[PDB]
């Protein structure tokens, strides 16, 4: 009814007449995530999951991910986890062409949709990403005082990034990665599906902490394992894009107090985790101060926070417990 | 798909203008394939 | 201001007024060489008006939602709707 | 999804095709000429 | 080893974070002082060589003027004017300005750039004194580190 | 990017100063967004008004420099060569602000500008000290009323650097 | 690792429960609450 | 007796917390006295024997240079440089950077501790001046018992 | 007297000597806040002294207390040391 209802009604008829037809659940969970009406969704996806259909919806949601990751939407990332979500056999749009390097030739096929979402972000004019990656002065494999096609058409791997990030916290961080766990002969020990998705989604963080999504690396810093260290990762990272060398202007000021703002809620987020450690087991909470990581060159999170910079981390009373 | 009357199309501007920005609206969100008639009179030609 | 500098500086500024007294002399004048200007096209600036109308669409209703999600706005229209729902109610008791 | 905005015979008839071949379809009330014919139907027929 | 103190900790950082804007009052003084110290070298002294003795005439006094140091006994002594009043009966008119461009300076510097300067130490010990304690035990970290 | 020009955004202001002070080594310096290459290197470079604001800025400095070495010194019993350098000097800045004046929005939208007030003020009080100066030059008195002028031109000269 | 988890998961459920707790929600579920309860009373007017 | 009324009652509570951060201000200034003092005391007199004069020395001028007094007519005389300019013409040359330290000490001290004394009494000042009459109303009942 | 003696008893829990380190200084801050809540609780039963029968708070105010050696409330509050309750009105009509 055109004159008896509102005019924001128009998009639930034309989404009432797409979940009307039935067979193209994909398709009808894109024009959802198109039309933003996430609870008609989320019911549409009840309703399916109180029939008992499943393999269409395990058809559906990894290119569900893989759109809404591109077109930037983070309540439905939120909402298609929970759901069998799968992370890693996320598969890009195009395929990657062949560059000759055993490094890259081991990459799982995810790592090129996170490569192709870099250089969707990176398709925008005045973009932080490219100048970034244009000031990095690198190789395509992350090699610092190395500088073709294919380090041109290969230029937002996530190798690359990874370096880049590697070189953006510290001198001595050290990132590694380990491809060969993403296979089928890994399949009968019992862990190993929490491991292929924390790691996984540990890349998607750094994806979402180069693109100043803070919901998205919220999520996945929720899906993935060691928060603490991820949270002070984040904000040494987030505090080193705040200055760099090519956010100088007076054009993205206010954007790299943006910046600064992330900074801070990954700050206290790291304060809460440990404020929950500070609620129970104290002593068990000074000897998680106390563990050495091996995501860096073996200093404990006192060590990583001051290398971070983080003042609200160091002002706690566990961890001035553990310094006095 | 938008179907309608060719010749006999005579509407108030207001709902003109409130079905026109629903289409729009549609049509810019949705990235979809518009199938109308062909002839330049009415619906069609203010689909185009 | 330094726009429209000619860039030698205070000693030799006077030779680029020389040069300048020369382009003088000689364009915008008699025996003139070349002169240079640019004109903007009609369906450029068509495209400008309509995209500065289409992002003041954008604007007031990113501004009238942004109006409508202020704390005295929802306090406002949660007590007239309350005020209409006890009318709504009081229809119902005067059906039953 | 096929949009009927008013109408005539034809428009009936590609509603007709577009119904008998399980496209779904969208009727505007209140737009004017066949619409409201095909809501007064779909009205009088399933609206409780 | 003041940082073990609660008080002193933050006041080494707060005495840090001020010497950047006492650089940036060297960058406001230095226009003024070398402008009255030309002006008042040139008018005390006409006729003379350039030398070393010209920039530390150029350097001492506007510097030390500002301070609450009036060498007004050793300019009258400079300029030679002899009197009871100390600027009547000069050699030179010339050098009954030397006061005049003082009254000036003064007016530069002892009342305005250092009033400038308690403003700005007054919004520095602010941003510090908002946040003194993260600073004491960051220091403290440091201390055992 | 009207004030960086064809320079992008890295810089800073030791890499133009050195840039500027020697245009040989600018051509390392890669091109910031076989003759027309490097000549239109040194064409984009000179072509910013960074580099015209770099240039007054140095250009003022040296004037004040020179002059404060001027008025520092003795005057001669003849007129100097140092004295005929910022004769030539200020006629060239007269020149400019009289280029700055017809080439306005204005005659008050120049003078609302303290600086263009500022900058007339010691091009009036410089040609009253020369003219005080070079009305006699074989005469103490008059070296003394010009050195007296040339005190408030330097003071001014100093408040004109502020800009 | 396992400590680590449940205080993340507790601090994220007592994170939630304060924000839930802050005014602004507290309106903005009320405001929603009271529109649903609008549509559930002219759902009972029909009713009746 | 200054209990009784109701302005200078808090202004001894508020002087007596203004004398601990005139104690704060003594172990802030004492570094810059002493090695100044040590320092101007060593290039004024070499080759001269420590006694308790020596003492004095190191004391009794940078104390008081800090408060606007400037001793350079009894530093000129004491440093026994001669000449129409104070420091050119001096027997040796290292009594000329002894208004050079002389300027970092000021600028040390009269110009920045000093001014941090400002911004602690401007907060000593608010953390009397909010809660004042509830010390006037304790004194009160102090005098009462 | 125990809204009092719970001030104080908070106050010194607040310092004693075991709460000196950096890592229970919001805890001791803790101790501050509650110690306020019942320094407040003493003014308002004192405040609804004064809201009737100003007379029977002050013959309340100079009564002895057999929980000290015969000390009235005043002086338990001294040795408190509150300043809101000394800054009640009807503790300043007795002491006044
Ligand atoms: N597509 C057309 N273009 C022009 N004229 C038409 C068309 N179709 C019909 N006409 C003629 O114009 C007159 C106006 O009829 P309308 O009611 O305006 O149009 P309608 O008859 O509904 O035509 C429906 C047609 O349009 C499309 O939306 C649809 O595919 C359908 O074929 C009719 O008598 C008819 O003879
Ligand atoms: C902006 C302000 C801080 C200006 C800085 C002050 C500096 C540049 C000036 C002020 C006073 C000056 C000193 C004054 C006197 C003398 C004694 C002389 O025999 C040698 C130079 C010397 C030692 C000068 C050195 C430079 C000096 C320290
Ligand atoms: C805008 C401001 C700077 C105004 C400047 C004021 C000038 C024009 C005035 C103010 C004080 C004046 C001086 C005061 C007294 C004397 C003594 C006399 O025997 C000769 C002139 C002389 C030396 C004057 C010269 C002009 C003077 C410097
Ligand atoms: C508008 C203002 C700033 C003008 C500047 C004033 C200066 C340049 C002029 C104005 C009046 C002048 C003075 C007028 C009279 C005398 C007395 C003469 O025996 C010596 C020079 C002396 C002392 C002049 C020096 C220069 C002087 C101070
Ligand atoms: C941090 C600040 C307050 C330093 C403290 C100042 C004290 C330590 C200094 C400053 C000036 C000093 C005095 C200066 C002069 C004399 C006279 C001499 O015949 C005996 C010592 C005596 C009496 C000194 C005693 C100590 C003294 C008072
Ligand atoms: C980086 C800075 C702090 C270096 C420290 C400077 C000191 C240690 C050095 C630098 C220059 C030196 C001076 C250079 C020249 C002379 C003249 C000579 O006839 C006596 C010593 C004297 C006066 C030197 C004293 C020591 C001196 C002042
Ligand atoms: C970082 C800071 C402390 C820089 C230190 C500046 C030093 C190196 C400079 C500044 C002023 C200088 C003095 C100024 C003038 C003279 C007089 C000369 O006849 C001998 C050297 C002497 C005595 C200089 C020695 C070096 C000196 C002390
Ligand atoms: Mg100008």
């Amino acid at each position: 009814s055109l004159q008896e209802s509102g005019i924001d009604e128009f998009d639930d008829c034309i989404l009432k007449a797409i979940f009307s037809s039935q067979g193209k659940l994909g398709n009808k969970l894109k024009q959802a995530m198109y039309f933003d009406q996430l609870d008609v969704a989320k019911r549409a996806l009840s309703e399916a999951s109180k029939n008992g259909q499943h393999n269409e919806i395990a058809a559906c949601i990894n290119d569900n991910l893989m759109a809404a990751m591109m077109h930037n939407k983070p309540h439905f990332v939120e909402l298609y986890l929970g759901f069998d979500a799968k992370i890693y056999e996320l598969k890009p749009s195009e395929e990657v062409a062949k560059t000759n390097i055993t490094a890259l030739d081991e990459l799982p096929s995810f790592a090129l949709a996170i490569e192709e979402l870099y250089k969707r972000e990176a398709k925008k004019p005045h973009s932080h990403v490219q100048r970034l990656v244009s000031l990095s002065n690198t190789d395509v494999l992350g090699r610092h005082y190395r500088v073709r096609d294919l380090a041109n058409t290969r230029a937002y791997n996530v190798l690359r990034m990874d370096q880049i990030f590697a070189r953006l916290v510290s001198k001595d961080f050290s990132v590694n990665r380990d491809f060969t766990i993403y296979d089928s002969k890994y399949d009968k020990v019992p862990g190993i599906q929490f491991r292929r998705t924390a790691q996984a989604s540990h890349m998607l963080f750094l994806w979402a902490i180069c693109l100043d999504r803070f919901r998205m690396a919220r999520h996945f810093w929720l899906i993935g394992d060691q928060s603490i260290i991820n949270a002070l990762v984040a904000s040494r990272i987030l505090e080193r894009l705040s200055t760099h060398r090519a956010l100088q202007g007076p054009h993205l000021a206010e954007e790299r107090a943006k910046m600064q703002h992330n900074a801070k809620k990954f700050e206290e987020l790291a304060v809460g985790v440990l404020g929950e450690c500070h609620g129970s087991d104290s002593h068990m909470a000074s000897e998680m101060l106390h563990s050495k990581n091996d995501m860096f060159n073996k200093k404990n999170a006192i060590n990583i926070a001051y290398d971070a910079k983080s003042l609200a981390f160091l002002s706690h009373p566990a961890t001035q417990s553990v310094i006095n | 798909s938008v179907t309608g009357g060719a010749r006999n199309f005579t509407l108030p501007p207001r709902l003109e203008t409130a079905i026109a920005k629903g289409l729009r609206l549609a049509a810019q969100r949705t990235n979809a394939w518009v199938v109308t008639g062909g002839t330049n009179t009415g619906v069609m030609k203010l689909t185009g | 201001e330094y726009k429209d500098r000619p860039f030698l500086p205070a000693p030799f500024i006077l030779l680029a007024h020389v040069h300048m007294l020369f382009m003088r002399l000689l364009r915008l004048c008699g025996v003139h060489t070349q002169e240079h200007e640019k004109i903007q096209d009609d369906e450029t600036k068509r495209k400008i008006t309509t995209f500065e109308a289409l992002n003041t669409d954008k604007f007031l209703r990113r501004w009238e939602r942004e109006r409508q999600e202020m704390l005295e706005a929802r306090v406002k229209m949660t007590n007239d709707n309350v005020v209409q729902a006890m009318g709504m109610m009081d229809q119902l008791l005067e059906h039953m | 999804v096929t949009i009927v905005v008013q109408g005539g015979p034809g428009t009936l008839g590609t509603a007709l095709q577009a119904v008998r071949q399980g496209t779904p379809i969208v009727v505007v009330d209140g737009s004017g000429l066949a619409a409201d014919v095909l809501a007064y139907a779909y009205n009088f027929m399933h609206n409780p | 080893y003041y940082a073990l103190s609660k008080n002193l900790g933050p006041k080494l950082i707060m005495m840090m974070e001020m010497m950047k804007d006492v650089s940036t009052f060297v960058f406001l003084l230095l226009i003024f002082l070398i402008g009255y110290g030309v002006a008042a070298q040139s008018l005390l002294s006409p006729d003379e060589d350039f030398s070393s003795r010209t920039f530390i005439g150029v350097l001492f006094r506007p510097y030390f003027q500002i301070y609450g140091e009036l060498f007004l006994d050793d300019l009258n002594s400079e300029a030679n004017c002899l009197g009871d009043t100390p600027f009547t009966e000069c050699s030179r008119e010339t050098v009954r300005m030397v006061p005049f461009f003082l009254a000036v300076y003064i007016l530069g510097s002892n009342v305005l750039l250092v009033n400038l300067l308690i403003a700005m130490f007054n919004d520095t010990y602010m941003k510090v004194q908002e946040a003194a304690e993260d600073l004491w035990r960051k220091q403290n970290y440091e201390l055992c580190a | 990017a009207d004030w960086y020009g064809h320079l992008k955004s890295v810089t800073s202001f030791w890499a133009v100063l050195f840039a500027f002070f020697f245009p040989f080594f600018v051509l390392p310096f890669i091109n910031f967004s076989g003759a027309h290459r490097l000549r239109r290197k040194f064409a984009k470079f000179y072509s910013a008004p960074y580099t015209r604001f770099i240039s007054d800025l140095l250009s003022h400095f040296v004037l004040c420099v020179v002059t404060s070495y001027f008025v520092l010194d003795k005057l001669e019993d003849t007129i100097s060569a140092i004295e005929w350098i910022l004769l030539v000097w200020f006629v060239a800045l007269l020149l400019e602000e009289l280029r700055q004046m017809i080439f306005c929005d204005g005659i008050a939208e120049y003078i609302s500008d303290t600086w263009n007030r500022l900058d007339l003020i010691m091009i009036t009080l410089f040609f009253v000290g020369f003219f005080t100066h070079a009305s006699d030059p074989s005469n103490q008195d008059s070296k003394v009323v010009s050195k007296g002028i040339h005190a408030f031109l330097v003071v001014v000269l100093w408040l004109r650097f502020m800009r």
